[PDB]
């Protein structure tokens, strides 16, 4: 809502400065967003009357004028194409300081004197009309300065209101509120009820009253629409954004503006017997002033004659019955529509007007009157015309009415956090013109006014106190809590933890989009349907991923494009499994890798990162909370990895995740010539841990032996050293694989694995034969097993 | 043709923290989530903040070079976490919430004791502070710590620096974990803190005492000779 | 992380939800009507008439105001989604929003938390200035404004709205606006973040490069 | 009752490297964390603080528990050699705690972190090098615990 302060402070004037007000009016809730002088800045510019104009006897493109300042007569020399005796110009005598420090002085151009020069409004940094001289009304005050004549001693202030605050899409809205926050006098326009001429009239049926509880109707006979709209009329709307399109218009948009009364004006020709408003029929079709032919449905209130509909109530009005230049006779509106019955309607044509705007944020009900006559008082003004009477149609019962409030004064010492004196509580409410009646001791019964929509409850009222007062102006406190210890188990793996693990282990943490491509979503999840957005922001943002892999794996090659070798990423983040009904909605841990094992440094191997490092680092997360034994890396497939690298994690036969090479087909698809290792990991599968359970340190020393076993290279090494644990008796302590040989020292479809076994008895000595005898037992076992020999 | 077996990964893998670590983040966790500082001090401390200060009188056997260690004789090894309390009484007005973890000292030699501990105290000191507010921390204190909404047993013993005085119980019939009380009226008077305007509890327990129950510790003297075999339990 | 220690440490849970929600728990619930300009495909993303992709973390503390019954403190993090894409904004971002329900709370309670909140946070005794702003789902509501002292590059900043909640919304989630009061606030992690780190580009922190990324170690 | 608080958000700065944040760094490259007696044997104090007179007990537990430590490494060093014992061979210790640098008139009771390791740089396994431990592996987890609030390069290795 933009507006010129001078014309507010002619209604409610605060007596502080440009400055104070801008300050105060973004405190007490209504934010400036901008605030622009009218005009550029100069002197000496004053009113002239051109008396007569003579060609110049050396120069066809200029005049020798005889111009006036009301005192004395000088001879200007023009060039403008529009100079011509009996203009109102901006005269700038010779002294004269314009923008840019362009000082006039004397001139004898093409041999003939020049005692000043008129003005264009861009030479004066009014307008950037430069196509000719600035012309002023034909009754405008010869001598007086130019400055306070146009009123450029101004700013126009542009306020970002909040949806609650419709009242103040106004100058009688804002000016209310600066007689509130000042407590100052407020001056609203006296609007005399403008006298009919004649007895003319056309009926008003309210069909749909509860939509349309009042409207006032108006006929205006005889208008000269080819009349200007006045320049004051003009300068006020420019000055609030509104762009001057014809007179009739601009009499409807300035008392919008003025009083927050939208308004409206039909041909009366174009009206066939009489007003109705009623809802339109499901498929009513009416062409709009703008020329959209829109379809209506049965919810929306139209402004209908006894023939068709003529406009959409409250929002736009129709091509066919709106004025034209043909027009000799109008029907003025002027109407309350329910702010609940035209909520979300012009949105759903795909309109939005400044009309539509004020009655769906609200209309004061009582003001359709007021507005009716100062727009009458207008019209003849502007365009002349004979009024006949006002048709007022109402219905009485589907008026707003918001049942009084009472207001405790414990309720707001309590909220605010200090006590009102009831002097200050009254003064401030009855300035927002809300009616305030004691009901007691500490107790009030409030009254809203009809220009208010957002009020009905104490806690309102108890806003607007504290905006009133000032916020910052308010104590200060921290809440109270009766608190007691508490705290989330001990043996729990949480993400915070994981990730600084992660962090600490070498990686980088990405934070990639949730939605993805679905071309990207179908090559790591084949034949699964995304659940996609039915409103994507693009199409390659349409998929709900189903992994963290997309996005790692296309945050790595970025990386890869911009000069990385070494990529190590890191994510957490939901998955989005399945469709609406029985959407699952899970917490993934995942990683990528690639590159260099090691970064580069002079003590640092150059070997390339594979599964084992990648292996490690879940190993790492999986042993947090002390439960790395009840997980299980077991040979597995995924569609996105390598089906000869792929482990797949479960935890009691429940799948954790997987960890493996991303597959050489995506790959080539995604054109990465680099190897790429990935892993995700349910995080409510690997959160819970166990706690330790002490187990007695023996006083006695351990026994090691080391078996090296020839078994097929296929059969895997966690089953042979699940076997040993199974086979080695009560004592074993400790089980490592040290070494797995497949080279030509033995046959080329078997390996050599190298295994330490460690026992220790709690309460003495193991002597060699106990060892040796368990030892046998796993071998043997080992032999009836996987058909494994000695080395 | 380039398929492998999932053998274990390479390289380092985590170590980890010390049981009694374990347990005294456990139980600063516990408090510093409602409001209470981590407050530390020095382990050679003063007679004054270690007993003076502490309602503790120069003939009290607990001052005794039998039980405190000493270097002369006014300087000591801090034989409980309570002089952090009092200088933080000493620094600040009311209010004060604070935990005080740390190494403690005592002369008693073998089994069941060691010369070096660890140990927890705590302190609350407000303008309304009852013993119905003490029994309520404490007892939502042992619940969180243990995860477990066992029975809090409270039976009136005796400290110097608290009156009234318990010594808390657990259930499994039952254990004594802890001690507390309602701060001293000496014991503020002492540190510039009005017995009359303010009031006061604090509570006090064993760090390794409590990791022998949570983790089924057996024999304390486990906990300082740093065995891996030990270490690693806690991983 | 660090928006979350300011509160944990004072007794604040921190809550979760999921970032597909429905009409009710992401507008109905916090009082913004069927016919809310909020509510429509131009700023919200839809699977069907019903179900989107949460708009903020509010949600969450419905869930938990359903869920349990007033002493409430709690924190919510989190990936939220808007329609809005260009510049300055981004169609997935993170917010932390807060909320305390409890039977004595005023507009002064949610001041000092708010004030103590951001000088904690960006380590200043700054100056810290409450607006009077609207919100469907709170009454009174403010915008919060700092001073420029972690400036434009590195003579007020606005960083966080927060507001008293609506009676409606407490009436809807089975809580009486007569026995309980509440405040709730929230804010944007990423323009925290940059006001923070002197972070320039909002777009940056969606590209993962690593030449970014790297000067947060 | 449960005791009523008017609690305010508050928070320490982002931009510091606290001891728990250190240990878990230290736990993450495999280290195990150990705790020893702040008093230890004069004349293991002397080895390794040659020429300082130890802060000596009047009435110590034993004699050779009469010493206040003035470095964590004697009984880092004491607590490794014990394991070497027991037949361990790959020892990664940390320990923070107190020292203990003066006579009473003057004492500084500082806290340290420190660490001691020996034996093979990576635990025994198929995939591992053979290699024992040196200097620059000592060296890296120093590094990384400078590093841990972004302040390494105010350092210098000298
Ligand atoms: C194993 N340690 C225990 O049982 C310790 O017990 C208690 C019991 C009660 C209070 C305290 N501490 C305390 C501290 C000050 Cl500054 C004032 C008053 N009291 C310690
Ligand atoms: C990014 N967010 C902002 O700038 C401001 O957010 C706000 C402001 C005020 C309140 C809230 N949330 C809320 C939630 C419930 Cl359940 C009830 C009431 N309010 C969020």
């Amino acid at each position: 809502m933009k507006f010129s302060e001078k014309w507010l402070r002619s209604w409610a004037n605060p007596q502080v400065s440009h400055d104070e007000l801008v300050a105060r009016l973004s405190m007490v809730g209504l934010e400036v967003d901008a605030d622009l002088p009218v005009a550029g800045a100069f002197s000496g510019v004053v009113v002239g009357e051109v008396l007569s104009t003579e060609q110049h006897p050396d120069a066809d493109k200029l005049r020798v004028c005889q111009v006036s300042n009301g005192s004395e007569t000088f001879q200007v020399v023009c060039g403008a194409p529009n100079v011509r005796a009996g203009l109102k110009i901006p005269f700038a005598m010779i002294g004269a300081e314009l923008p840019d420090d362009f000082k006039i002085k004397k001139a004898k151009l093409r041999g003939v004197e020049s005692f000043g020069m008129l003005c264009s409004a861009k030479e004066l940094q009014i307008s950037e009309e430069n196509a000719g001289l600035l012309e002023l009304p034909a009754d405008a005050p010869v001598g007086q300065d130019v400055r306070t004549y146009l009123e450029l001693a101004d700013y126009t202030i542009e306020v970002g209101l909040t949806p609650n605050r419709g009242d103040c899409l106004s100058l009688a809205g804002l000016a209310r509120e600066v007689s509130a926050i000042y407590d100052v006098p407020l001056a609203p326009v006296a609007v005399d009820a403008v006298a009919a001429q004649h007895d003319e009239t056309r009926p008003v049926e309210l069909a749909a009253p509860a939509a349309c509880p009042r409207y006032l109707g108006r006929v205006i006979r005889n208008v000269d629409l080819s009349r200007p709209t006045p320049l004051w009329m003009v300068e006020r709307l420019r000055r609030s954004d509104i762009r001057s399109i014809d007179p009739v218009v601009d009499v409807t948009n300035y008392v919008m503006i003025e009083l927050g009364q939208p308004m409206h004006a039909f041909d009366l020709a174009e009206i066939n017997g009489g007003v109705r408003v009623r809802m339109a029929e499901d498929g009513e079709k009416l062409v709009l002033l703008d020329g959209q032919e829109i379809t209506l449905r049965a919810d929306t209130l139209v402004i209908a004659d006894h023939q068709r509909a003529l406009a959409i109530a409250g929002v736009m009005g129709g091509e066919h019955s709106g004025v034209s230049d043909s027009t000799r006779d109008l029907f003025l509106e002027a109407a309350f529509f329910d702010t609940i019955a035209l909520a979300g309607k012009a949105r759903s044509y795909g309109l939005h007007t400044d009309s539509s705007h004020r009655f769906e944020r609200g209309v004061d009900s009582q003001l359709a009157r007021k507005a009716m006559e100062r727009a009458t008082r207008l019209i003849l003004d502007i365009v002349g015309g004979e009024p006949g009477p006002i048709v007022e149609q109402v219905s009485e019962a589907h008026l707003p009415k918001v049942a009084p409030i009472t207001l405790r004064a414990e309720r707001v010492t309590q909220m605010l956090g200090m006590p009102l004196d009831a002097a200050e509580i009254v003064r401030l409410l009855q300035a927002l013109e809300l009616t305030v009646v004691a009901d007691g001791e500490g107790q009030w019964s409030v009254g809203v006014p009809s220009h208010r929509f957002d009020i009905s409850l104490e806690v309102d009222l108890i806003e607007e106190l504290a905006r009133l007062y000032g916020y910052n102006r308010l104590p200060v406190r921290y809440p109270q809590a009766r608190l007691a210890p508490n705290n989330k188990p001990e043996a729990r793996a949480a993400l915070p933890l994981l990730r600084r693990l992660l962090v600490a282990r070498g990686y980088q943490e990405a934070i990639t989009f949730s939605f993805i491509d679905p071309a990207l979503f179908e090559l790591f999840d084949p034949g699964t349907q995304p659940l996609t957005l039915a409103n994507p922001i693009s199409a390659d943002m349409a998929a709900m991923r189903s992994s963290l892999w997309p996005g790692l794996v296309k945050a790595l090659q970025h990386n890869l494009n911009r000069q990385q070798s070494r990529v190590r990423l890191f994510e957490s983040g939901l998955r989005f499994v399945g469709q609406l009904e029985g959407l699952k909605q899970e917490a993934m841990l995942a990683g990528a890798i690639c590159g260099k094992r090691l970064p580069e440094g002079w003590a640092n191997g150059r070997d390339g990162v594979d599964f084992f490092d990648a292996k490690a680092d879940v190993e790492a997360v999986l042993a947090s909370a002390g439960a790395l034994g009840d997980f299980s890396f077991v040979p597995g497939e995924h569609p996105a990895l390598h089906p000869g690298q792929t482990a797949r994690i479960e935890r009691e036969g429940r799948l954790v995740g997987y960890l493996g090479a991303l597959h050489p087909e995506l790959a080539k698809k995604l054109d990465l010539e680099q190897p790429v290792f990935l892993f995700e990991l349910l995080l409510a599968e690997v959160v819970d841990g166990h706690l330790p359970k002490f187990r007695e340190l023996s006083r006695f020393p351990e026994v090691r032996r080391d078996l090296a076993l020839l078994v097929d290279q296929d059969v895997p090494a966690q089953d042979i050293l699940t076997q040993i644990r199974a086979a080695a008796g009560e004592w074993l302590t400790d089980l490592r694989l040290f070494d797995v040989y497949h080279g030509k020292g033995i046959d080329p479809h078997r390996k050599s694995l190298a295994v330490g076994l460690t026992w220790q008895h709690p309460s003495r000595t193991l002597n060699d034969d106990e060892v040796n005898s368990t030892t046998q037992n796993i071998v043997t076992s080992l032999e009836e097993r996987f058909n494994a020999t000695l080395r | 043709e380039r398929i492998d077996v999932t053998l274990p990964g390479r390289g380092q893998l985590s170590g980890g923290l010390h049981p009694v670590t374990r347990t005294l983040e456990r139980i600063e966790q516990c408090f510093s989530r409602i409001g209470y500082e981590v407050a530390e001090g020095p382990e050679v401390e003063d007679d004054y903040h270690n007993f003076e200060a502490l309602n503790i009188p120069g003939h009290h056997p607990a001052r005794a070079m039998h039980d405190t260690f000493y270097f002369n004789a006014n300087m000591l090894l801090r034989t409980h976490t309570s002089p952090v309390q009092v200088r933080t009484m000493e620094s600040q007005q009311p209010p004060i919430r604070i935990v005080c973890p740390g190494r403690v000292y005592r002369c008693d030699s073998d089994l069941t004791h060691s010369p070096m501990f660890h140990q927890v105290e705590g302190l609350l000191v407000d303008e309304g502070v009852s013993f119905a507010d003490l029994k309520g921390t404490i007892e939502e204190f042992l619940r969180a710590f243990f995860e477990k909404q066992l029975e809090v047993r409270f039976r009136p013993s005796f400290f110097p620096f608290t009156e009234p005085s318990a010594e808390v119980d657990i259930q499994c019939g039952w254990l004594e974990v802890m001690g507390c009380g309602m701060v001293h009226p000496n014991v503020l008077r002492m540190s510039n803190i009005d017995p009359e305007k303010f009031q006061g509890f604090a509570f006090g327990m064993g760090a390794e005492r409590l990791a022998m129950l949570r983790y089924g510790v057996n024999d304390l003297r486990l906990f300082f000779d740093n065995d891996l075999r030990f270490l690693g339990q806690f991983r | 992380e660090r928006i979350e220690q300011c509160f944990s440490r004072i007794g604040y849970e921190v809550a979760e939800g999921p970032e597909v929600e429905d009409d009710y728990h992401n507008f109905e619930a916090l009082n913004i009507p069927g016919h809310h300009p909020a509510r429509a495909m131009h700023d919200t993303f839809y699977f069907n008439a019903n179900m989107l992709l949460r708009t903020h973390t509010s949600p969450v503390q419905v869930r938990t105001m359903e869920s349990q019954q007033p002493p409430i403190r709690i924190v919510c993090p989190g990936r939220v989604y808007r329609c809005d894409s260009d510049l300055t904004h981004s169609p997935m971002f993170h917010q932390v929003e807060g909320l305390l329900v409890d039977e004595g709370v005023s507009f002064a309670d949610l001041k000092g938390t708010i004030e103590e909140f951001l000088r904690a946070f960006f380590e200043k005794q700054l100056e810290v200035r409450f607006r009077p702003s609207f919100f469907p789902f709170t009454e009174p509501s403010a915008e919060v404004d700092i001073q420029c002292v972690i400036c434009s590059g590195n003579g007020w900043l606005e960083v966080m709205g927060c507001g008293m909640v609506h009676p409606n919304v407490l009436r809807m989630s089975n809580i009486d606006p007569e026995k309980f009061q509440g405040f709730a606030f929230g804010m944007g992690a990423e323009r925290l973040a940059m006001l923070r780190y002197g972070v320039n580009d909002l777009r940056l922190f969606f590209d993962n490069d690593l030449r970014f990324l790297g000067q947060f170690r």
